[PDB]
């Protein structure tokens, strides 16, 4: 709330919600599987 | 240049994380207008880097990207999002 | 076509399948298909 306090339109839409109702995803930044591409694919993905 | 496979370069594309999302009671999310009204130049910037790693020399490697942002202050290896239910 | 590269010999080789069509005119690596749309 502090954050966004010299903007009206943020607190009204944050005070629109209850406190037990916004989360945050703590997205790893590293993925989570191997990119698998066929090394043509990859040679093409270069070239391009 | 990353495709090469030079693990020291990094590039860094501006404004394609939305931090800002709104989680409506519909089956179509969006980011929220109201916390960043410009909607293309409040999204933040994210640098992504190729991880490869030793087991046809590009195909001799296991290799996977990584994610961080722009200038981050938990260890650059966290993206964190917030996210509005209803 | 099935096509191999080397990197338990079955399991030694990564490999990828490759799509040709029957008689090509153009390098048969493509594929060319004609959709309508509406």
């Amino acid at each position: 709330s502090q954050q966004f306090d010299p903007y009206p339109l943020a607190m009204q839409f944050i005070s629109q919600y209850s406190p037990e109702d916004i989360v945050t995803a703590q997205i790893e930044g590293s993925s989570g599987a191997l990119w698998r591409i066929s090394p043509p694919s990859r040679a093409q993905m270069k070239q391009e | 240049q990353l495709l090469e496979g030079r693990p020291d370069q990094s590039v860094v594309i501006p404004h394609l994380f939305p931090k800002y999302i709104r989680a409506p009671n519909g089956p179509e999310a969006n980011p929220v207008k109201q916390l960043q009204p410009d909607e293309e130049e409040d999204y933040l910037g994210v640098r992504i880097q190729l991880r490869r790693e030793q087991v046809t020399k590009a195909s001799d490697f296991l290799e996977w990207w990584v994610i961080e942002l722009q200038d981050c202050k938990a260890d650059c290896n966290l993206l964190p999002m917030v996210i509005f239910s209803d």
